[PDB]
RNA sequence: CUCUUAAGGUAGCCAAAUGCCUCGUCAUCUAAUUAGUGACGCGCAUGAAUGGAUUAACGAGAUUCCCACUGUCCCUAUCUA
RNA sequence: UAUCUGGUUGAUCCUGCCAGUAGUCAUAUGCUUGUCUCAAAGAUUAAGCCAUGCAUGUCUAAGUAUAAGCAAUUUAUACAGUGAAACUGCGAAUGGCUCAUUAAAUCAGUUAUCGUUUAUUUGAUAGUUCCUUUACUACAUGGUAUAACUGUGGUAAUUCUAGAGCUAAUACAUGCUUAAAAUCUCGACCCUUUGGAAGAGAUGUAUUUAUUAGAUAAAAAAUCAAUGUCUUCGGACUCUUUGAUGAUUCAUAAUAACUUUUCGAAUCGCAUGGCCUUGUGCUGGCGAUGGUUCAUUCAAAUUUCUGCCCUAUCAACUUUCGAUGGUAGGAUAGUGGCCUACCAUGGUUUCAACGGGUAACGGGGAAUAAGGGUUCGAUUCCGGAGAGGGAGCCUGAGAAACGGCUACC
RNA sequence: GGUCGGAUUUCCAACGGGGCCUUUCCUUCUGGCUAACCUUGAGUCCUUGUGGCUCUUGGCGAACCAGGACUUUUACUUUGAAAAAAUUAGAGUGUUCAAAGCAGGCGUAUUGCUCGAAUAUAUUAGCAUGGAAUAAUAGAAUAGGAC
RNA sequence: GACCCACUCGGCACCUUACGAGAAAUCAAAGUCUUUGGGUUCUGGGGGGAGUAUGGUCGCAAGGCUGAAACUUAAAGGAAUU
RNA sequence: CCGCCCGUCGCUAGUACCGAUUGAAUGGCUUAGUGAGGCCUCAGGAUCUGCUUAGAGAAGGGGGCAACUCCAUCUCAGAGCGGAGAAUUUGGACAAACUUGGUCAUUUAGAGGAACUAAAAGUCGUAACAAGGUUUCCGUAGGUGAACCUGCGGAAGGAUCAU
RNA sequence: CAAUUUUU
């Protein structure tokens, strides 16, 4: 009613952040974003809870000033800035550079990248289009569109970024054996790489989807994305690669992680 | 305008009242190291309930069901991290025996008693 | 003031809907324009999210269409004479969608007969080669130029007069005159 | 629904902003449009060869078929271009363990280019507010009765 | 149980047109009430076809009150045949 | 974690209550009270009333600075460091609080928006600007019309307010200014008719109207008028041009008009360079604000699909003030009997509608616990309604706001 | 049980799962794939020859796609998708246990290292898929029937 | 044609007996009921107040149908032995 | 059976139920009316303005005898034509609040009337528990001071399962 | 024929 929400608590945004129950307070509210939903992670999130940087809420308001963060070589010096999803969160001096991905346990990740290979983010398209004027364009994640692209790919593939602008590169359709990623839901992103597709024609879209523990499952199309070309994937995966291994064997396997 | 902490209760009293050797049979459990009160024996049985409730709804679920292979099998270790029993009764059947008296066997109350030094559970 | 949702107005199976949530203002309905003729005293408004909108009161030119030519001159008017839902309104003679409204038939005879030269109805070689090549393509229909005679031009508001404010519509055109002349022939 | 020089009563509704050329002689002497519905859904020949206008029709009108679909029999013809629907369907209760049989009826506006009697099992398709009461419309009719086209008296 | 002659107001009803005492009392109407209306009752002296009680429609019958309306009155003036 | 005991009798068996028993994230109360962490609190009845004081303000390298305020010291010798008020922009529409209204209403899940808007967040973003003709004249920069302040005022009064004196712009209004090409209309016409054409001008987007295209199950010909290319010169030759959806009158392009002509930078910061023709020559960095349009985002608004407490000493509710539908409109951010004129008599129901009650906010839950459940949930979280009682309205992107206004009680 | 709370060369019995074939389960027209080589003409490393190969000629179109055309509708039920978290259950965890919480813990403590912050449960409504017993179910009667 | 005998159908009942059932008296149904589910309509939650008060409906009336609450208090009660 | 118990009446008490008051109040619909204020609009055009053009005191002096003739400034002017336009005010649509009737539901006051129920044997009587001394109990009707009695068709919870 | 009361 009568206005937006400028705040909202904690236990309102879900598991995916990891904060307090006991902090008795708001939550840190994301500002408005460029890409998605609440789903995503404002940068201070990211930084003194995941990353542990920082303690109080002046101090790392106060690294901003100092000018380190950056994503896609823009200023940024916004406190609860939003964070989209594989939008490389690089740094300057500190040298580090994150990509945001998702582990095999729920959140995201604190996942390192390379120096070469994190000037490049990878795009997710929703509506290709051609509008006022003859301009034909494509949208993103944040939907950053982009004049001129490569004509008549489609929607719903993976494109590759120059960070100059868009300048898009590559196009990756989906075949009967390829690279597909989950994003978001109860069991977002492992990786399932393809099975077999099917359609529904008219009211929903579903995917069958075929982990490396070689049973199946299906998520639907709103989280569903193609990475690339199968075994070469375009971003290092982080250190659960993507399985889903199985609680059972969690707990074997865990003790094996300290040797008894 | 906050978030709660949670509370809980850890005890239950018995519902019949008057027994005349009920109420000395937890008198020799009583007389036998040293308690206080009355309320000490009710949330150990207590703790004997809800873990024999926990442990009816694994033993009536499935055999091979990975559920009860993990919390069967992590019940009883945890059961003997305690080392309420030893390793002769892990066979997972042994936590509907179990018996009042041996949870109260591993108190640090009859555990400086029995490892001299102190004589007496009044003393200890 | 007045509302535009269904917190009053009795339900389906017809029971006394009790209220709650008093008149709000994310559908409050203006009170009407119900404009006239005049030339050019028009007020805007103020609207919602940031836009502006415009409340035509008194106008009298505006642009039309044929259709069959695409003219579109900005033609006087004279007055309606057959309301389509309801007929108070020409006894006051004002304007709404589907007016159907008589004109002037002179604007576009400045258009017709300088592009055409036939001449209804009874210099240069750069468009001497034009009439002399449209040979009875110009021509159009007897009882459309019967309809010239008297110096008026059945048209019909098309647009919103109260809405957009603009002058607009066209002319009628085909069988929709032969519609108001259904009973516009034998009405009196 | 409407005979007797079809665009009858006391206006004129046409075809929103569509013209016919005035003077050529071309096929059909008239531009009839309609909209292909889709999702497997024939579009019956009665909308293509018909004459009616019906703004509200999904056939040939400004609506399409957006949301859910249901079923369902019809129980009264007697209004103007408009039928209702019961539904009927069974409902558990969770307390004795037991299902009880329930409804409720539902209005649904229709194309004049139809044909809708008792009975009737009929498919339905959900559209944007087209009345005070009715959110639905119609999609397909598409069903036989106790022997119809073969009984006689 | 008993006496004057025989049997000793039952169903009901009331200060009623029937109640002297008496403008009886209580409640209600108004600003005030010897008037009205509803209950009281051991009723000078109510009462069962010398008919007792309650009655829908009606009354040139008699009463009390309310609402509209006016020289009835405040407070009178004038005009006509 | 499935547990029972006493009393109808002279005694016995039994249907069946009362009492006894245990917990309450369930209240009050009596008595008693040492340790330690954790913590609900004027919900129940009167959403009845209020003393008093506080809960919404906002500044940078980078809006508006002559403070007749400062602080200085070299600078900016018009300023530049600050710095009140006050203008301008922005917030105030979140947050907190209560449950009186509220029984298909809100609400839980669950789609829908092809039926809409959205300051802020992002990313793309405007080579045409008036064509009164070339002396309208600033495009090397035009204007008002003013606050704070100063002077004397009024009333006992309130975040009450006057006439006079100048000045600010990112407030406010004008207003030009950096190309080329192609098309269409006209005509200087001569020179011819199957002809050409200097040049008179327009062309950005918005806005509204009207049209056209946006196609694309399967391959060849005869036949009548004009006839592009080329030639053996019977006459012959053409890749001859399509985005998304399930689909559109969709995005779109094109044509002729369109607007009390909407918009298309006359705004500030740090830096000082290159240039060769050292001339107020020509280039050029990094930003900050603000602006139209598209797609997001932040959200709002409608909307389908199911579920509801007690009540038949509630048996038929609904329309001539729309009840149900059609027709056409008026408004609307857009849909719709939302409203209006005409027309049709329709909607719900013995699956309980309608009417009444409700110590009824709706849910996620809580208490007791064999299973099966009964009863609360005003209150921590989500959504709704309200700010003494009903109305109405401005500002603003967002309100029918209430620590905003108007009127009545 | 091979030889390390534990592993096979074929093989024993049971458990359920699928393709079939029995008179026999068979959504179909147009193409691009394909999908078989069951083809086939030849050569056809290594044998005495598609067991390892090709140019591959009717050489099985629909398992990978989208058009023409329909399709007895329901309950029921498996699985998955699915309900914001806290709360419920519930693995780790010296908050000293417990109420809790979500930490911590391991080196080397000379200026680092890593595990975590699980997991289920959540029913009625809706969606998709596997199943065809049980209970409704309608298409062949003046044949106006199927092919 | 009535009867005698044997049989069977459907009746209305009777006698024995219990395995069975229950509180007992008793029962071929009151059986096949904690070894609890063949369908299907209704009625009762201590006794009193009471089939009473108000409300409705059917009657010409007597009255009939539907039907409480306030208050009251431990039995009223069913069967059986002496 | 020197058992049990039934009813009127008497006293002590309590409990709801009705009841004249055209009852009273609160709240919800309601017909008929008055309509505060605010919005949209028809007019009002006060009071602030600028533009242009025809004459001039003063003198501006493009030059000079005056003149001619430059825009004219200190500004009246006589005309147009616009710009913002405040009070005021008609019409239209919202409607707070009020008046008057009727219904609905809740609460509350009432002279007094009959009931019910408890409560030391109070009198008058025995109605029912044995064939309760006239067997008992139903439904209905009549009488009575109270139990009760009687007539009518039943039934045995009977005092016969029996010709 | 008629037989009543005899009292927590």
């Amino acid at each position: 009613a009568r206005g937006p929400k400028k705040h909202l608590k904690r236990l309102a945004a879900p598991h995916h952040w990891l904060l307090d129950k006991l902090s008795g307070c708001y939550a840190p509210r994301p500002s408005a974003g460029p890409h998605k939903l609440r789903e995503s992670l404002p940068l201070i999130v990211f930084l003194r809870n995941r990353l542990k940087y920082a303690l109080n809420g002046r101090e790392v308001k106060a690294i901003l000033m100092q000018r380190h963060v950056k994503v896609d070589g823009k200023v940024r010096t916004d406190t609860t800035y939003p964070a989209g999803f594989m939008d490389v969160i690089t740094l300057d001096a500190t040298n580090e550079n994150f990509r945001l991905v998702y582990d095999v346990k729920g959140r995201f990740a604190v996942h390192r990248i390379t120096d070469e290979e994190a000037s490049y983010k990878l795009g997710k398209v929703k509506k290709v289009q051609l509008g006022k004027k003859g301009v034909p364009y494509v949208v993103t994640h944040d939907g950053r569109t982009i004049r001129y692209p490569d004509p008549n790919i489609k929607v719903n593939d993976t494109v590759k970024i120059d960070l100059a602008s868009g300048k898009i590169t590559d196009f990756i359709k989906f075949d009967a054996g390829k690279l597909v990623y989950v994003t978001g839901g109860r069991n977002l992103g492992r990786i399932g790489t393809i099975v077999h597709k099917e359609r529904h024609d008219g009211g929903f879209d579903l995917v069958h989807i075929k982990d490396s523990l070689d049973n199946t499952f299906v998520t639907r199309l709103n989280n569903v994305f193609v990475i690339g070309e199968q075994g070469k994937p375009y971003i290092s995966l982080p250190k659960g690669k993507g399985i889903k291994l199985s609680i059972a064997e969690e707990r074997d396997r865990r003790r094996a992680q300290q040797g008894l | 305008p906050r978030a709660p902490r949670t509370y809980s209760k850890t005890y239950s009293t018995p519902k019949r009242p008057y027994e005349s050797s009920r109420l000395d049979a937890e008198l020799k459990l009583a007389g036998e190291f040293g308690l206080k009160n009355k309320k000490e024996i009710y949330r150990i049985s207590f703790q004997l309930s809800k873990i024999r409730r926990a442990a009816r709804d694994l033993l009536t679920r499935d055999e091979k069901d990975p559920k009860r292979l993990f919390e069967g099998n992590a019940l009883i270790r945890r059961l003997v991290r305690v080392g309420v029993l030893s390793e002769d009764k892990k066979k997972l059947d042994y936590v509907l025996a179990l018996k009042v008296e041996d949870f109260l066997e591993r108190r640090l109350q009859t555990q400086v008693y029995k490892l001299g030094l102190a004589k007496s559970v009044h003393h200890a | 003031g007045i509302s535009r949702d269904s917190r009053h107005k009795r339900s389906a199976t017809g029971a006394k809907r009790a209220q709650f949530r008093k008149k709000r203002k994310f559908e409050l309905g203006r009170q009407p324009a119900n404009t006239k003729i005049g030339a050019k005293r028009i007020h805007s408004v103020r609207t919602r999210g940031g836009n502006k909108k415009y409340r035509a009161l008194r106008i009298e030119t505006g642009n039309f269409s044929w259709a069959s030519e695409g003219i579109s001159k900005k033609t006087r008017i004279a007055g309606v004479v057959y309301h389509p839902s309801n007929n108070e309104l020409v006894r006051t003679n004002t304007l709404t969608k589907a007016a159907i409204v008589q004109i002037d038939a002179t604007p576009f005879r400045q258009w017709f007969e300088a592009h055409y030269g036939q001449t209804l109805g009874k210099k240069s070689k750069n468009a001497e080669r034009k009439w002399a090549a449209r040979a009875a393509s110009a021509k159009i229909e007897s009882s459309v130029e019967s309809q010239f005679s008297a110096g008026r031009l059945y048209a019909c508001i098309s647009s919103r007069p109260g809405q957009s404010g603009r002058c607009d519509g066209y002319i009628l055109e085909g069988e929709e005159l032969a519609f108001y002349l259904r009973r516009l022939t034998a009405k009196k | 629904s409407t005979e007797l020089t079809v665009q009858s009563e006391r206006a004129f509704q046409k075809q929103p902003h569509i013209f016919n050329n005035p003077k050529v002689k071309t096929s059909k002497r008239t531009k009839r449009w309609y909209k292909n519905a889709g999702l497997g859904f024939k579009t019956p020949k009665t909308a293509i060869e018909g004459s009616y206008i019906d703004k509200k029709c999904p056939f040939t009108g400004l609506v399409s078929i957006r949301g859910k679909i249901l079923t369902g029999t019809v129980v009264s013809t007697k209004m103007h271009r408009t039928i209702v629907i019961r539904r009927a369907y069974l409902h558990y209760i969770p307390k004795y363990n037991r299902y009880e049989k329930r409804h409720k009826n539902v209005p649904v506006h229709v194309s004049p280019a139809f044909r809708v009697q008792v009975g009737d099992i009929v498919t339905v398709g959900q559209c944007r507010p087209i009345s005070k009461t009715v959110r639905f419309n119609v999609v397909k009719v598409s069903a036989a009765a106790g022997k119809a086209n073969k009984q006689f008296a």
